[PDB]
């Protein structure tokens, strides 16, 4: 959307580049379910 | 568009009597730092 600053200015601007912070580790988090299977092939050459 | 009409000349009659009434909503008063007048209008800088 980008700041149109409409009586607010500070805190758009701050949190603007905090959120986007959020969802670059929160994207390869969310593979972490499917991480138990890949999990499987760590496990896999650990016991050999 | 007579009702937009009476709109028109609205502004023109009863910021006088009641006085000042400039519309939008700007930081120009205490609580912190005051105006908003150097420069260029800026992200976060100036007043802070």
């Amino acid at each position: 959307k980008k700041p149109e600053t409409p009586e607010e200015q500070q805190w758009l601007v701050e949190a603007q580049q905090a959120k986007q912070g959020q969802q670059d580790p929160a994207m390869v988090q969310a593979q972490g379910v499917l991480l138990q299977g890949q999990a499987e092939l760590a496990k896999a050459q650990n016991q050999t | 568009l007579n009702m937009r009409a009476d709109l028109e000349t609205y502004v023109f009659q009863d910021n006088l009597a009641t006085a000042m009434r400039r519309d939008g909503e700007i930081y120009q008063s205490i609580v912190n730092d005051i105006y908003d007048v150097p420069r260029n209008v800026t992200i976060t800088l100036e007043d802070g």
